[PDB]
């Protein structure tokens, strides 16, 4: 009886564990996503700066 | 003499003018136009494409 209620609980705890585990796998794919293109958008913004300051001068 | 260096002056001037005269017509309409790369940052991440 203990261990039959103990198993509920805990495979409960385990259903809860993979659905917040699969929800913030996609959350972090799609920060990871976001951050390489604000990285590579930085980058851009640099390069295109080079550009600006060589033809002032 | 004044003839002479009249005659030599207005055909130098006369040339003048014709090479003017091309300027005149259009100045700025030959070089190409702006396009530089700036802004941008408003686009998503997850590129509709897998080049992501």
């Amino acid at each position: 009886d203990k261990y039959s209620e103990a198993l509920k609980d805990a495979q409960e705890k385990l259903e809860l564990a993979e659905k917040k585990a699969t929800d913030a796998e996609a959350d972090v794919a799609s920060l990871n996503r976001r951050i390489q293109l604000v990285e590579e958008e930085l980058d851009r913004a640099q390069e295109r700066l080079a550009t600006a300051l060589q033809k002032l001068e | 003499l004044g003839a002479r260096a009249k005659e030599s002056l207005d055909l130098r001037a006369h040339l003048k003018q014709v090479k003017k005269e091309d300027t005149e017509k259009e100045n700025r309409e030959v070089g190409d136009w702006r396009k530089n790369i700036d802004a941008l940052s408003g686009m998503e991440g997850r590129k509709k494409k897998f080049e992501s």
